[PDB]
């Protein structure tokens, strides 16, 4: 299938350059157009520019006309991005997407967030929320882990490495001192916890890591 | 730069009803091959977009058929017929016929459905926290509807307002319901000075509060 492995996190110095890049896979490269999309959080979605990789031809959004330089790699089917004098307007999801015939974006990457600030890259701790001894469960109980002390965005949270996914609620982070919390909590029927195992994973790709934790009673 | 209008900004829709997503563009944008290169997206809640519709009123392969495009000139539409709860999210229209490519406003499909009460599960720092000088206390609320509703804290029977921060889940995919944290961090310090820890969660579909409270026995 058609396919955009992204760079996933990124954290920068105002004033810096960084580089993104979008390894295509499941169609042949050089046929096709790719292109970059900006989302700032909460914001909508704004076209940067294209490159076709087949003669390296490039166009632009003019707004990024000093800001973005596309290029490409035939060999490794990769597209970049590099984004020069980086400033908090620049924090944003980018996304690479392909554009076929008669039509766009038919399949987009997963987004590269960029962060911009002077602040350095933190991975989580992270947290069991289990009930209180004496707590009476009806038929389901509640259960989560605590992303606490990160940055930059995002964290991603997995239950049972997927395999979970009926009843998990992951809430909107939160920001507190130049640090992100979120959590993560899953429902399952009181009968089968602790019983049965039940893992959280969570991701934090600006520092590479996933954390895998068994979450048991207190 | 050709500027795509739409509206409404945002769109409550009971399941199984009809939404009606307008997109007006600045000026014409029909290319000079004839075709007009207006499409239709979709983004989830933290997923990519999707695409839906292209020149217009054309379905994009495995697209359900209760979605449909229309329009000319500069004035479009997107239906979607016999709303399900996961077309929840973000719908854009685009035009790819003058650089730069535009992307509209965005429209918010939002599900409206029956009132929902919360569950409430209170959970007290975990004694792995300890160690990093702050303790947690987290409130949870589960499944509920609307997304408005008021979280109170109380410390041994005194209510308190520093130090607590709120997170909401988007809309379920599948109940339709919300869910929140309220969680109150603490130091270790002041955590370990008191004895009852009480979130009350008040929504509009009882008058009665939910109180879940522990203490470190």
């Amino acid at each position: 299938a058609v396919q955009f492995l992204e760079s996933g996190a990124e954290l920068a110095k105002p004033g810096a350059s960084v580089k993104m890049s979008c390894k295509a896979s499941g169609y042949t490269f050089t046929t096709y157009w790719m292109h970059w999309v900006k989302q700032r959080p909460g914001q909508g979605l704004e076209w940067i520019g294209f490159i076709s990789p087949n003669t390296d031809y490039t166009e632009y959004n003019q707004k990024f006309r000093d800001k973005a330089t596309l290029t490409a790699d035939k060999s490794s089917t990769t597209a970049y991005m590099q984004l020069s004098s980086l400033t908090s307007e620049d924090s944003a999801v980018y996304y690479c997407a392909r554009s076929f015939i008669g039509y766009n974006f038919d399949f987009w990457g997963q987004g590269t967030t960029l962060t911009v600030s002077s602040a350095t890259t933190t991975a989580p701790s992270v947290y069991p929320l289990v009930p209180g001894c004496s707590d009476t469960s009806g038929s389901s109980v509640t259960l989560g882990c605590l992303v606490k002390g990160y940055f930059p965005e995002p964290v991603t949270v997995k239950w049972n490495y997927g395999a979970l996914s009926s009843g998990v609620r992951t809430v909107s982070s939160v920001l507190q001192s130049g640090f992100y919390s979120l959590s993560s909590l899953v429902t399952v029927p009181s009968s089968t916890w602790p019983s049965q195992t039940v893992i959280c994973n969570v991701a934090h790709p600006a520092s590479k890591t996933e954390l895998i934790k068994r979450i048991e009673p207190r | 730069e050709v500027l795509m209008t739409q509206t409404p900004l945002s769109l409550p829709v009971n399941l199984g009803d009809q939404a009606s997503i307008s997109c007006r563009s600045s000026q014409t944008i029909v290319y000079s091959n004839g075709n007009t290169y207006l499409e239709w997206y979709l983004q989830k809640p933290g997923q990519s977009p999707k695409l839906l519709i292209y020149k217009v009123s054309n379905r994009f392969s495995g697209v359900p058929d209760r979605f449909s495009g229309s329009g000319s000139g500069t004035d479009f539409t997107l239906k979607i017929s016999r709303v399900e709860a996961d077309d929840l999210g973000v719908y854009y229209c685009f035009q790819g016929s003058h650089v730069p490519f535009t992307f509209g406003s965005g429209t918010k499909l939002e599900i409206k459905r029956a009132d929902a009460a919360p569950t409430v599960s209170i959970f007290p720092p975990s004694s792995e926290q300890l160690t990093s000088g702050g303790a947690s206390v987290v409130c949870f609320l589960n499944n509920f509807y609307p997304k408005d509703i008021n979280v109170k804290w109380k410390i041994d029977g005194s209510e308190r307002q520093n130090g607590v921060l709120n997170g909401w889940t988007d809309q379920d995919s599948k109940d339709s319901t919300y869910s929140m944290s309220s969680t109150l961090t603490l130091t270790k310090d002041e955590y370990e000075r008191h004895n009852s820890y009480t979130c009350e969660a008040t929504h509009k579909t009882s008058t009665s509060p939910i109180v879940k409270s522990f203490n470190r026995n």
